[PDB]
């Protein structure tokens, strides 16, 4: 009240989505379809499927309000597809700047970056006990980070994969290492 | 002379002869077969056809470097740019030098007594940047890596087009 | 340039919440966290009434165009509506979790914006009072709003560096202005077209910003405002002055022709946390804080 000059004033974030609520077979990927057919799904229905809000885990999240079946596409983890010497590079830089760093790899070749580019699979948690894991497809060439799902996926459920450091996962399998 | 088949970049236009170096995008630098040790190597880099807009990197590298590492990205390859000659070597930047020429005959050289080194980019033996100085004891890789895809020849013949002057090489007719 | 002290509005009990003109020029009234809103006069500082009947302390109190309806950012979390004319108990307006600092209008007024301490700006209505909308602003919470020239923007002063411009109607984030650093935002707003950004961060440097292009053009120098949300203000009566608040008990007024130390005004004895400029003549409202409590008629 115009005297108490307050702290708690900077954020160091990109991103700005705290607000007051922050509300958190007939599918291809489920079908035997073709992996094109899954793939052009995947892209269509990841944007209509999950959301992102805001994580008691950590920070904000991927929130679904659907019941998400077994084994099937969840989002595809696209971004800054660098070098894998650019890595080094944008983690010395993102180090001097306070964003965080965002790179899950296919290969040892070049490693997907999602500080610049990215999409909603930058705000997947670690669960050690997951949700979900990845495999490697290959459309057109190109390949693609896929989060393949585990089991039931319910209302409300956070989404989380392996990524294989102590982590707020809140399961009993919990390695503390991810290197 | 038979060029790298597994310690290179195979995404990179090498040719089928295993003669012409032809690069693509993203710095992944393509090293040939053939890492200089010791008393005195020296092959051209004959560049024919280079479009503009093309910072060629040449110069010289160690095998702690990336496949797909830039030539300068750290402290083991020396860098060369066409525009302004500028030079980024243990990533400092140093408008040093200057850029090149279509259609000169390059290949450099690094001087390895079996330490004493000269490092000068060697342009058909004319000054393009005394670079640096007082290298390790070690193997050093060849070093090409491109911006765009340009046609470059690489030279291992004995009667080399333009050397540095009185360089007393060994003739590369022993490297294989 | 020769603004000249004429009179002293005396009366305050505690430090003074806002100096604010009235939309017809007429009415310099002011008001305090002590549950009295002073309306005070202008030329002279003759005593008009006082409003009272609040529960907690008052934050902000805005101006309606016809000099006459007050809506207050009392300290209760209401928004207690009050009036120039009358001071009836008009619409007690709950909802706020936290303290509604401050508080503005559209110039068509018919909008409460209400920048609390919420994180959320919310909107009310004037006729009865309803929770219109609720933008998802900041993690930070709100010190300073603006409406531009016809109210269709929301302009923010975070404390993470961002200056959000809101739109109004259909109410989602058009342009955020973006900094490497992150300043707490004190005290943004509109230029008088609509067309430019004076944003006031906190690092002794006030900046204007182009809306349509974004780069900032001019600065200032040699002033003190680093803790307090000092407010700025443009005038354009005598030269192009810009009116400021002080922290060493000054009263800071530069032109933006000058940028720098040209002119000063000087007799508070406490941080001069509001200030504000006559639309048409000069007349500029200077009051410090609890340790002056009194307001300085400054008159070229
Ligand atoms: N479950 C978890 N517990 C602790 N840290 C996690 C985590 N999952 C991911 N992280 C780490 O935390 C970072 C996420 S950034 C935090 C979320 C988002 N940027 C936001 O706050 O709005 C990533 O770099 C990741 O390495
Ligand atoms: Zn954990």
């Amino acid at each position: 009240a115009r005297a108490e000059v307050h702290l708690r004033k900077s954020a160091f974030d990109m991103f700005n989505f705290l607000a007051s609520k922050h509300r958190q077979a007939r599918r291809a990927t489920s079908m035997d379809l073709p992996m094109p057919m899954r793939f052009r799904h995947l892209k269509k229905t990841s944007k209509e499927a999950v959301g992102v809000y805001r994580s008691p885990i950590h920070g904000r999240g991927l929130f679904c309000k659907r019941n998400i079946d077994a084994g099937e596409m969840v989002i595809e983890y696209a971004g800054n597809v660098i070098r894998s010497i650019q890595t080094d590079k944008r983690e010395k830089y993102y180090d001097s700047k306070g964003i965080g760093c965002y790179m899950f790899r296919i290969d040892d070749s070049e490693v997907v970056d999602a500080t610049m580019h990215g999409n909603a699979a930058r705000f997947i948690n670690h669960s050690c006990e997951p949700n979900c894991y990845s495999r490697v497809i290959n459309i057109d060439g190109q390949k693609h980070i896929v989060i393949f799902a585990m089991r039931k996926i319910y209302r409300g459920e956070e989404l989380t994969y392996d990524y294989k450091l102590p982590c707020n996962c809140g399961a009993k399998k919990c390695r503390k290492f991810l290197n | 002379v038979l060029l790298a088949l597994h310690d290179r970049a195979p995404q990179l236009k090498i040719s089928d002869d295993r003669l012409t170096v032809v690069g693509e995008k993203g710095y992944s630098m393509v090293r040939a077969s053939h890492g200089v040790r010791k008393g005195a190597w020296y092959f051209e880099i004959t560049v024919d056809e280079m479009p503009p807009d093309t910072a060629a990197r040449l110069g010289w590298s160690q095998p702690l470097g990336n496949l797909q590492a830039p030539l300068g990205y750290d402290k083991f390859s020396y860098s060369w740019r066409s525009k302004k000659g500028t030079k980024f070597h243990q990533s400092i930047g140093k408008h040093y030098s200057s850029g090149y020429g279509q259609g000169d005959v390059l290949g450099f050289y690094i001087n390895l007594p079996e330490p004493h080194s000269e490092i000068i980019f060697y342009k058909n033996g004319v000054n393009q940047g005394v670079a640096y100085k007082d290298i390790f004891e070690g193997v050093y890789f060849p070093a090409i890596s491109l911006y765009k895809s340009c046609t470059v020849s690489i030279n291992f013949g004995p009667c080399f087009k333009y050397p540095p002057k009185d360089l007393t090489y060994r003739p590369m007719s022993d490297m294989g | 340039p020769n603004y000249a002290l004429k009179f002293t509005l005396a009366g305050h009990t505690k430090a003074v919440s806002s100096v604010k003109f009235s939309p017809n020029g007429e009415w310099l009234a002011s008001s305090s966290a002590d549950k009295l809103i002073k309306i005070w006069g202008a030329y002279d500082g003759k005593f008009e009434k006082t409003i009272s009947g609040h529960k907690l302390g008052i934050s902000d109190v805005a101006w309606s165009s016809d000099s006459n309806l007050l809506v207050s950012a009392s300290d209760d979390k209401t928004l207690k509506i009050w009036d120039v004319s009358s001071g009836k108990c008009l619409k007690t307006l709950k909802g706020h979790s936290n303290y509604v600092f401050c508080c503005n209008f559209n110039p068509q007024s018919n909008l409460i914006v209400s920048g609390s301490f919420d994180e959320s700006v919310r909107i009310w209505d004037v006729k009865t009072g309803k929770c219109l909308k609720t933008l998802p602003a900041h993690s930070d919470p709100v010190s300073a709003v603006h409406f531009n020239r016809d109210g269709s923007l929301i302009v923010s002063s975070s404390y993470d560096g961002l200056c959000r411009i809101w739109d109004t109607a259909s109410g989602q984030c058009l342009k955020t202005l973006i900094d490497d650093d992150n300043p707490p935002v004190s005290f943004v707003k509109f230029s008088p077209n609509g067309k430019y950004i004076l944003a006031a961060t906190l690092d002794n440097t006030l900046k204007l910003w182009d809306y349509s292009k974004g780069k900032c053009l001019k600065t200032y120098t040699g002033h003190k405002n680093e803790k307090y949300c000092i407010f700025a203000n443009f005038s354009v009566t005598g030269g192009k002055w810009i009116v400021s608040g002080s922290e060493d008990n000054l009263v800071y007024i530069w032109n933006l022709q000058t940028k720098e130390i040209v002119q000063k005004l000087q007799g508070h004895t406490d941080v001069v946390i509001s200030t504000a400029c006559h639309p048409t003549e000069n007349i500029i409202a200077s009051a410090a804080l609890e340790n002056d409590k009194t307001i300085k008629l400054w008159k070229s």
